[PDB]
DNA sequence: AAACTATGCATGCTCTACTGCTTCTGATCTAGTCGACT
DNA sequence: GACTAGATCAGAAGCAGTAGAGCATGCATAGTTT
């Protein structure tokens, strides 16, 4: 789906783009369908959810008297719903604003978040919004350098600092944007040298059988005459073997 | 001794000399469900302080707010005493609508009479506004002062009496003031006692005192003359008579 | 060990978010 | 690091402690108590289950199990909550120093041995395992025993005892008229006397800006998501450990409690048949798809064995070269593969051969990835990842591999053809401009959530029932007003060589 | 030519289940003391 | 002998993380009726 908005640089510069979603993990489109085994009808299995008090007798108890808590510490503090959306963070929803600008090497791949990425074009029938776009993405490679920025989809949605990075094609440019990781994601984990280990050390042949099975094992092939490294295994073209 | 039957509350006061406990056993046995929580079938929550959860409540227009005093009241009567906005924090459209009716705005009612304690109650909750101005509160004081038949107050008796002092040696000029020991404080005490006293001599000008200085009658004698109306020259013992006695003197026995 | 957090020992402290700050 | 973090709060209870140099300044008790406060709130956002106690010494009451004189153990070691949190809160004002002096009092004498026996006592109770044992001492008195000699050689003998034991003792050391003086009688008790914590400081300790700097962020303890098996070949095995140095933060799940009590209910959820009525468990029931105008019935059985490819685990399959390799193809959040020698002596040093190796050629470990059973496999490619440190040589970068999954042909979409539009040299230069005015830094850990920062200060609210929610500076909102005076005249000359006289963006 | 409705997508919240790692608790066991006997 | 008290092992509970399904909400897109 075709996604409007507006890049943002202050409060007075503003480019209309459109994004849509590249790559994702791509899911069934139908779910399996609960039948009695007997008639094979969908029609003659009812589910439903019921809720009763820790009690001897079970007695139930209506969706209008249940309330939502959280636990503080050793002890459930209640917290309604309707008091939870009054004192619920409040943003302004569809924004795509540039926070800043950094080196891209300050941007590593390993803290890439979310479960998507997107592909943000110049909108559709547009040739000012084009000419800013190709002058943003064009200055950013020049410059070696990528636009931190906050993305939020709609209203209900939750704000995201992501990274977008131009990517430019013989006939196509744009940019691409992905989702960055808040503080709270970061785990801090402590793990031995390997290098300055006297115990796992390794020695000289076993470095060099190390280095034969590497070169032998190779999955790309360089054409001296194009100076070009072929793939002989594409991963990116192979369908899942779920779906078959 | 039950006077509740089948009715719910609940119960959130904080800091306060009556804990939640106290309260929730009393009703416990006065024969009333205590809950945790509101819901559409409790009729009232009590909270004694104004703490995060009576705001939510209150920015949710579904329920009524009550201080403890009003359970107080009750345990004190054993008798369901009718709410109040004096025992009230916030109030559900329905109560709303309900106390508009015989309740006005604030919280007075126009049925029942009131003593000191209740006007004070009510004046309590106004807050000090300042849409008027000077000019035009005295003369709406005068006003309401003449209507009642209320114009015989001790502190209002000089309400429509205006009063210019002979203080300055040049007449229309605020650089001009003396250090008169008598006149000055007289008419400090003639302006306490609701007379009007005003620096520059204008034609609302009505009386006019004149210390033991008496080169300055000429001047005013000449300056009456082309006035519209004409003031009265009086000496210092028509002022003091006048508190002595805490009631109006005649003129005509001190011009 | 400089820098250990004394509220949650073995945890490495971690400075106050800056959010944007121009050069 | 296996185990619980307990942690003792001593706060004297002398007159000192209750002086106020100036008029508007903090009494080194409220500072005190404001601390323990800080600490607590920190602990229940980040580990609820550890344990906390707080103890006073040189009072006039007493209570304790020894049953010494002139120590009151306020609270005793137990998970951190509300109420202890709200208990302290009536000693925070004048009126709760008031409060404290009538119900325990103060000027009384006190020996820290008595003190180090209380608390080892208290330590000794808990019965769960705890990695780390710790003691802070709230007090601005260098020489509590002056007088007498065998006082404090008593309390230097059970510090001793202590610090063998295993106990941490720490000194939170408070301003002081005078001036604090470690060197006096401090240097022994206290466990470790850094060189420059031997001067006179006139000035509370550094460590109270730490505790009262609130961290609203969860702390987890480092665990292995999965213990797998490398597989160069069918013979050649070695056992690694699958970590998450980066995994998304979530509020804690919602409870189902009862409007009128408060009381936690229990969720049931079953099926049955509507011209029966009988209740059906998860196995007479079967699964149905309808294609081709035509229903086909699979068991349940059946269609989880649709999933069944091979065992778990990492199969190597080749080695390719890091070019290839494409940012813009990121189908999910990568992992960490460390080597783990438990399961299989040798891994390591096999595991340091390929690191270094792939370092040397920069290729790219091409592998087969299966993480539990009855799941499809997936291709993953293992990126070299070098130890890197920071200037205090604090380890910033773990050694491993990096483990980033590769998508299939179904997880790319195709795009709209659009037409290229090539931008002018000076268009260029003048968004050049811009950028390099808004140029910053970036770092992993300079942004927070406002949403669960807002949803944890609501909550604190509610618990310590405070008048209003503290309000979260949200960091990731652009900064307008100073974008604006930085830019200056460059937005207008770029609307200008960019935009036609009549555009209007926002329309 | 305009309004209503079928179809689909993107995202947040929730029940439900399943797998794996870590910690706590019930159960299976040797040293010290008193006592019985011969 | 018996008791009591120390120390060792193995199973269960808690917790973290993933996957599947459903619901609700919002929004966009295209077909049918008048």
């Amino acid at each position: 789906i075709h996604w409007p908005c507006r890049l943002t640089i202050g409060s007075n510069l503003s480019i209309r783009i459109a994004a849509y979603k590249s790559i994702l993990q791509e899911r069934v489109k139908k779910t399996w369908t609960v039948v009695d085994a007997k008639t094979l009808k969908k029609e003659d299995i009812q589910k439903e959810t019921v809720y009763c008090l820790n009690d001897d007798d079970e007695t139930e108890v209506l969706k209008e008297d249940i309330i939502q808590g959280f636990r503080y510490g050793s002890d459930i503090v209640p917290f309604s719903k309707v008091d939870e959306e009054q004192m619920k963070y409040k943003s302004e929803g569809k924004c795509f604003s540039v926070l800043g600008f950094c080196k891209s090497s300050q941007v590593q791949r390993r803290f890439f978040m979310g479960n998507q990425v997107l592909k943000v074009f110049a909108a559709r029938d547009d040739e000012a919004a084009a000419v800013a776009l190709s002058s943003l993405i064009h200055a950013l490679d020049d410059l070696d350098m990528v636009a931190i920025v906050r993305y939020a989809y709609d209203k209900r949605a939750n704000p995201q600092v992501g990274v977008a990075f131009p990517h430019i094609k013989h006939n196509y440019e744009c940019l691409v944007y992905v989702q960055l990781p808040f503080m709270e994601d970061l785990r801090q984990y402590m793990f031995s040298s390997l290098k300055n280990s006297k115990k796992y050390a390794p020695t000289e042949a076993q470095l060099n059988a190390v280095d034969a099975l590497i070169d032998s094992m190779s999955l790309a092939k360089k054409d001296e005459k194009t100076d070009t490294l072929e793939d002989l295994f594409p991963t990116t073209k192979i369908p899942n073997p779920r779906f078959q | 001794s039950n006077i509740f039957e089948d009715v719910e509350f609940c119960v959130m006061s904080g800091t306060d000399s009556q804990p939640k406990p106290d309260l929730e056993n009393r009703i416990a046995e006065f024969g009333g469900y205590i809950v945790q929580n509101p819901g559409p079938d409790t009729y009232c929550v009590i909270a004694g302080s104004e703490n995060i959860r009576v705001k939510n409540i209150i920015l949710s227009n579904k329920h009524d707010v009550v201080k403890p005093a009003w359970l107080l009241e009750c345990f004190k009567t054993k008798s369901f005493v009718p709410w109040q906005p004096r025992f009230m924090i916030h109030m559900c459209p329905s109560t709303k609508e309900h106390f508009a009716r015989e309740y006005d705005c604030y919280g007075d009612s126009y049925f029942i009479d009131t003593d000191l304690n209740q006007l004070k109650e009510v004046f309590s909750g106004i807050k000090n506004s300042n849409e008027q101005t000077p000019e035009e509160m005295a003369s709406l004081i005068a006003d309401l002062e003449y209507r009642y038949s209320w114009d015989c107050s001790p502190l209002s008796m000089f309400r429509r009496h205006t009063v210019y002092l002979d203080s300055y040696a040049v007449i229309n000029d605020l650089s001009t003031k003396n250090e008169g020991t008598r006149l000055a404080i007289k008419a400090l005490e003639l302006r306490f006692h609701g007379a009007k006293v005003v620096s520059c001599l204008a034609e609302g000008v009505s009386h006019v005192i004149i210390g033991e200085d008496h080169s300055r009658v000429a001047d005013f004698k000449a300056f009456r003359r082309t006035f519209k109306r004409k003031f009265k020259i009086l000496k210092e013992s028509w002022v003091t008579d006048s508190i002595d006695k805490c009631e109006l003197q005649e003129e005509n026995q001190y011009l | 060990c400089p820098g250990e957090s004394l509220i949650n020992p073995g945890f490495k402290s971690k400075k106050p978010a800056g959010g944007v700050d121009f050069d | 690091y296996s185990g619980r973090d307990s942690l003792i709060f001593l706060v004297d209870a002398s007159k000192a402690m209750f002086e106020s140099q100036s008029e508007d300044e903090l009494t080194p008790f409220d500072m005190s108590i404001q601390c323990i406060q800080s600490v607590y709130i920190s602990k229940i956002i980040s580990s609820d289950r550890d344990l906390l106690a707080v103890v006073f010494y040189g009072t006039e009451k007493d209570k304790n199990s020894v049953n010494f004189k002139n120590i009151y153990v306020l609270q005793e070691l137990d998970n951190p909550g509300a109420k202890r949190i709200l208990e302290l809160d009536q000693f925070k004002g004048q009126q709760g120093q008031k409060r404290f002096q009538d119900m325990m009092g103060h000027g009384s004498d006190y020996s820290l041995s008595e003190v180090l026996w209380v608390c080892a006592n208290l330590f000794s109770d808990v019965q769960f395992k705890m990695s780390h044992k710790r003691i802070m001492l709230f007090t601005n008195e260098d020489n509590p025993h002056g007088n007498d000699s065998a006082k404090a050689s008593r309390a230097r003998t059970k510090a001793g005892d202590l610090r063998d034991t295993g106990i941490f003792l720490d000194l939170m050391h408070l301003k002081k008229p005078g001036g604090f003086d470690i060197s006096l009688f401090y240097r022994d008790i206290i466990s470790i006397a850094e060189d420059e914590d031997l001067r006179v400081h006139f000035e509370e300790s550094s460590k109270l800006e730490d505790l009262l700097r609130k961290v609203r962020a969860k702390e987890t303890r480092k665990r292995a998501l999965s213990r797998l098996k490398l597989k160069l070949n069918k013979d050649i095995v070695i056992s690694v450990g699958i970590y998450n140095l980066v995994q998304k933060a979530l509020k804690p799940p919602p409870i189902k409690l009862y409007r009128e009590t408060n009381e936690p209910v229990k969720t049931k959820t079953r099926t049955f048949n509507t011209s029966t009525g009988g209740l059906l468990l998860p196995s007479d029931t079967k699964r149905s798809q309808i294609y081709g105008s035509r229903q086909i019935i699979l068991e349940k059985e059946e269609t989880e064995e649709l999933k069944r490819f091979d065992d778990p685990g990492l199969m190597l399959m080749g080695f390719k070269p890091l070019v290839l390799l494409k940012k813009h193809h990121y189908l999910r959040p990568s992992l960490f593969v460390y080597p783990e020698e438990s399961l299989v002596i040798g891994s390591s040093t096999l595991f340091s051969a390929l690191l270094i190796k792939c370092l040397e050629k920069e290729v790219a470990a091409l592998c087969r990835y299966t993480p539990r059973r009855n799941i499809p496999p997936y291709f993953v490619a293992l990126v070299p990842q070098e130890e890197e440190l920071d200037d205090q040589k604090i380890q910033v970068t773990p050694p491993g591999f990096q483990l980033v999954f590769l998508p299939f042909a179904d997880d790319k979409r195709k795009m709209p053809f659009t037409e290229k539009i090539m931008a002018t040299p000076e268009q260029v230069g003048k968004m050049k401009a811009i950028v390099e005015k808004l140029r910053f830094t970036y770092r992993s850990d300079s942004f927070e959530n406002p949403v669960l920062q807002q949803h944890f200060r609501n909550l604190e609210a509610l618990a310590l029932d405070l008048m209003e929610p503290e309000q979260a500076v949200d960091l990731t909102l652009p900064k307008v007003e100073a974008m604006n005076k930085r830019l200056g005249s460059l937005v207008d000359e770029f609307k200008e060589l960019v935009y036609p006289p009549d555009y209007n963006p926002e329309g």
